[PDB]
């Protein structure tokens, strides 16, 4: 099998080029490795080179991907930008042929922000409506929000965009009291934050 | 015949190259008070001829207020088959069930190293009958500490990790559910399991008066069933005949408790025989407020000399050991606090001496802060002194009050405070800050102001260690009430090997010579300060032996004309193994060139090799082959024949990825 | 006996994704070779896949999905490219729910499916090829 190196890469703004480790483990295998990276919306962007795009891996073999810049700095320097940094591992064999890909996430952050990445997931504020709940994110990151629970009752998962915000389906009978969690640059859980309301 | 988790057949370790070696660890000290100056050199040859490994030691002194002296020479090999090593001239015994001497001879020991990372230290083995295709589950402390599936018949598992003291395994089958307690003592070894020591040669010791016997000191502990072990060993030598005898148990819940005896007969240099005997006690205990209770008792019989004691010289030359017991507790308070209480007693034949060593000690990591209160009674009856110290510890790290994304360099600075208080007047505190400084986090200050209270001269130090890519350096500077110390070090290591000299950092025995022709100035991955020489060649100082270890060039430092074509390579090296991990860098501009032909983007999959720079890269879509290492000129053939050319204006070269469009024959 | 000084331990510790291994290796699952009325499917065909080498965290938040080449005849079946016709390869559940391919990735540590096929009439050789797709939240 095939495993990237992290689950999400963040790129320092500036910075010349950043690695991501594609990893295989089986030794009777070969996998022909192809990578690009997307835009937020799921579109394929040039903005974003993946070198080398496609090679082939044989064995217990390790390769190290160099994501280029090309954006010649047109992203704003104020809020962070996502994009999809996608890796399909084809296998060099009537048969079904199944290729995974791997979408990960790609964080363009600029090198001046006020907030630390810390103090950041705990800015987010909430807002209750009739059967919807609306997430305030005044930090300029990308906050992943999961273990959303309003009340005895679990919610889905938001991805709130900077200096904007996101909505969620909320039942009338669930609990006033909101919590949640974040996932850090390191993709582990924080600890558990209440929601206060605003 | 299942193999064992994390095993490397020994047909993929690498014996290394033929290749040389020498470290060097230069010295100074120009104290300053008339001011003497001193330097101590040290060489450390060597010659990796075959699979042999030809050591060497020399040391060159000096003294301002010129003498060469050799150390040591051993020629050390690896016996594969035996699993097993031989330290061919000279060295040092183990001493693990005797006390360890230099020696200058022959000596085969089993070496623990070769074995995978589970099997080592003790682990008991899980027998039962398992009916059927089922999942067995070790669980130990609400954890998964092996999960697999057992075929039916009857099951062995001993590929459990070391685990230390910790609980009890309760196995769960799927469902007969037994536990399987286990305790540890270091002498115990896992069901099956072999060591032994054979030696021989002279007897060889610092001091000038004792001599230079001929000796054998033969050890073994073999490892038994229901956790028994049964070590032995014999001392044999011209005028001293000892023979230990041991037996070791693991009574789960209980504890582990081992027991060896020894009877030594001892002609000291007055002619006197003495016959002795020596049983030693070592018990375990634990999870009983998880306290750690290790009791060791050594108790002596009147007329017991150890070898040491009988090697010296002659009656012209100018009170052995009753009891030794040691005492260990560590109690956790909490999960940040662990208390500990140390101690030591014993008695002398004869007399009343009894030399008490008691060490108490409180560590926490309140936060970021990590203080730790120490104290300490050593006490020598001897002298009649109770030398109570109370030491108080403090480290503050500079991160506990910056930010996290703050690029100024303090961020890695750490304050510190050692207060040394002597229950007797004596006051002692250093308030110091250190931490790394240089981009690569090479250079090292340890800027530490320090007071003392009766004479009240200050104590001042400022360390500037430098692990560079060629040498460790550093200019300590030390000043006090009238002493103004000036150290200065030079470390290093050259390695002289097939394709030439390369200098690196103080070589650790295992070394990997990363060879990187053409690529200059690469730092290589989880390695502070190394870099490639100019000619592309580094060597790594450290890299463990019997083991899958990782090599990767920092992509990022790479030039803006360097690719590589595998950037990460592993090697499995043996002990003193100069193993070569080589890479290719093709130097050229990188060029993503939109391949296309009559009309039509070429076939994913597609092989381009170029022909006059050699290159390659398949098709990715739409005909973007990435090709590395391309001069200006030159034409690339496609394989799916058909040849395109391509015509780089010079501004190429300036840029990092230089886009074009060719159309194919 | 005399202090020493202070040592710091210095490191950081990030997380993988799960690497996919599907029971049958090589990534290929067996079809065999080649319904009186259209839609009617064939004999099914099991193929598992197993997210390995990764905490729980991460494997319960794994966003899953399929994407392949529409047939012609049916958009919502993987088409075959001597070669049969009007024929395609269906996706099922364990639960005996059809996943239709090009979707957004759905909230699904390892993973049953089955390969059906499903007529939309020549035998002939059939080939066809899937892409199983995470996004990692």
């Amino acid at each position: 099998g095939v495993a990237l190196g992290a689950t999400r890469v963040i790129y320092p703004a500036g910075q010349k080029q950043e690695q991501l480790a594609v990893t295989n483990n089986d030794e009777n295998s070969t996998y022909l490795i192809q990578s690009w990276v997307e835009n937020a919306d799921g579109v394929k962007d040039g903005r974003f080179i993946v070198t080398p795009p496609l090679f082939a891996m044989k064995g217990k073999k390790e390769n190290t991907l160099r994501i280029l810049d090309a954006t010649n700095n047109q992203l704003p320097q104020d809020r962070e930008s996502l994009f999809w940094m996608n890796v399909k591992a084809i296998p060099s064999m009537n048969t079904l042929q199944l290729a995974i890909i791997s979408r990960i996430k790609l964080y363009y952050r600029p090198a001046k922000l006020a907030l630390p990445p810390d103090q950041a997931a705990e800015k987010l504020r909430f807002r209750r409506s009739a059967n919807s709940l609306t997430l305030i994110n005044p930090t300029p990151y990308y906050l992943t929000v999961t273990e959303l629970n309003a009340g005895t009752r679990v919610l889905e998962n938001a991805l709130v965009p900077p200096m904007g915000e996101s909505t969620v389906k909320l039942p009338s009978d669930a609990g006033s009291n909101i919590t949640y969690r974040t996932i850090n640059d390191y993709g582990a859980l924080t600890p558990k934050m209440t929601g206060v309301m605003e | 015949s299942n193999r064992a988790r994390g095993y490397i057949p020994p047909e993929l370790w690498d014996p290394g190259i033929n290749a040389g070696l020498l470290n060097y660890n230069f010295s100074g000290n120009s104290v300053q008070n008339g001011n003497s100056h001193y330097a101590y050199l040290n060489l450390q040859s060597g010659l990796n001829i075959g699979a042999w490994r030809l050591r060497d030691n020399t040391t060159w002194s000096y003294n301002s207020s010129n003498k060469w002296q050799h150390i040591n020479t051993w020629l050390e090999r690896d016996i594969i088959p035996l699993r097993s090593r031989l330290t061919l001239g000279d060295g040092y015994t183990q001493g693990d069930i005797f006390d360890g001497i230099n020696f200058r001879g022959a000596q085969l020991a089993s070496d623990d190293n070769m074995l995978p990372d589970s099997q080592r230290g003790f682990a008991p083995v899980i027998h039962g009958i398992a009916r059927g295709t089922a999942q067995v589950t070790i669980k130990q402390n609400g954890y998964d500490i092996y999960n697999s599936t057992v075929p039916p018949g009857p099951f062995t598992i001993n590929d459990i990790y070391a685990a230390g003291n910790s609980g009890d395994l309760q196995v769960t089958i799927k469902t007969q559910i037994f536990t399987v307690p286990y305790s540890s003592v270091p002498l115990l070894q896992r069901e099956g399991h072999t060591r032994y020591s054979i030696t021989a040669g002279e007897y060889r010791s610092g001091n000038a008066q004792q001599e230079k016997p001929r000796f054998f000191q033969s050890t073994l502990l073999h490892g038994l069933p229901a956790g028994w072990t049964i070590y032995g060993g014999t001392q044999l030598a011209d005028r001293y005949r000892a023979f230990n005898f041991g037996i070791g148990k693991n009574m789960g819940a209980l504890g582990a408790l081992s027991v060896d005896m020894t009877q030594a007969n001892s002609t000291l240099p007055d002619d006197s025989q003495h016959d002795g005997q020596s049983v030693r006690f070592l018990y375990n205990k634990s999870l009983n407020g998880t306290n750690i209770q290790l009791v060791g008792y050594r108790y002596s019989t009147s007329g017991y000399f150890n070898f040491a004691d009988t090697t010296y010289s002659r009656m012209n030359g100018y009170y052995n050991k009753r009891g030794k017991l040691q005492l260990t507790v560590t109690q956790q308070l909490g999960r940040t606090s662990t208390l500990y209480l140390s101690g030591s007693h014993q008695t002398y034949w004869g007399t009343s001496n009894v030399d008490e060593q008691f060490q108490a000690g409180l560590n926490t990591a309140f936060e970021d802060i990590n203080w730790t209160l120490s104290y300490s009674l050593t006490k020598n009856a001897w002298q009649k002194g109770r030398d109570q110290m109370l030491a108080l510890n403090v480290n503050i790290p500079f991160s506990h009050w910056l930010r996290s994304d703050s690029k100024s360099q303090w961020r890695h600075a750490s304050a510190s405070y050692s207060m040394s208080h002597d229950l007797n007047g004596r006051m002692t505190n250093l308030a110091g800050v250190y931490g790394t400084l240089l981009e690569d986090n090479n250079l090292s200050y340890s800027v530490q102001t320090g007071y003392a209270g009766g004479n009240s001269g200050s104590t001042g130090y400022a360390t500037l260690n430098y692990r560079g890519g060629y040498g460790n350096a550093n200019i300590g500077y030390s000043h006090s009430d009238d002493i103004k110390q000036l150290y200065y070090g030079v470390s290093g290591g050259v390695l002289a090997h097939a394709n030439g000299v390369t200098l690196g950092q103080p070589l650790n025995d295992t070394v990997v010579l990363v060879k990187a022709p053409g690529a200059k100035d690469a730092k290589v991955e989880n390695q502070t300060g190394v870099r490639t020489d100019w000619r592309g060649y580094a060597v790594l100082p450290y890299a463990t032996e019997y083991r899958e270890n990782r090599v990767a060039l920092d992509t990022n430092t790479l030039a803006d004309n360097v690719d590589l074509d595998n950037a990460v390579a592993n090697v499995v090296p043996t002990r003193g193994a100069i193993v070569r991990a080589e890479f290719k860098a093709r130097v050229g501009i990188k060029l993503l060139m939109t391949l296309t032909h009559n009309n039509k983007p070429l076939p994913f999959g597609a092989m381009v090799t170029s022909e006059s720079s050699q290159s390659s890269g398949i098709v990715a879509d739409n005909g973007q082959v990435y090709l590395s290492g391309m001069p200006l000129a030159g034409k690339v053939q496609v394989k799916w024949h058909c040849v395109a050319n391509y015509q780089l204006p010079p501004e190429s070269q300036q840029q990092l990825l230089t886009q074009l469009s060719a159309e194919c024959r | 006996t005399l202090p020493g000084g202070n040592m710091q331990f210095q490191g950081v510790i990030i997380a993988e994704t799960c690497r996919i291994e599907a029971g049958d290796k090589q990534m290929t699952v067996n079809m065999g070779q080649i319904f009186h009325a259209v839609g009617e499917d064939s004999a099914p065909v099991p193929f598992v896949i197993h997210l390995r080498e990764c905490s729980t965290v991460v494997s319960e938040r794994v966003g899953v999905a399929f994407h392949g080449v529409a047939d012609g005849k049916n958009p919502d079946v993987l088409s075959v490219g001597g070669i049969a016709t009007n024929i395609g390869v269906a996706l099922f559940d364990d639960e005996g729910n059809l996943v239709p391919i090009n979707r957004p990735p759905a909230n699904w540590t390892s993973l049953h499916f089955i390969a059906k096929y499903r007529a939309t009439v020549t035998g002939g050789i059939a080939n066809a090829q899937a892409w199983f797709s995470l996004t990692y939240q």
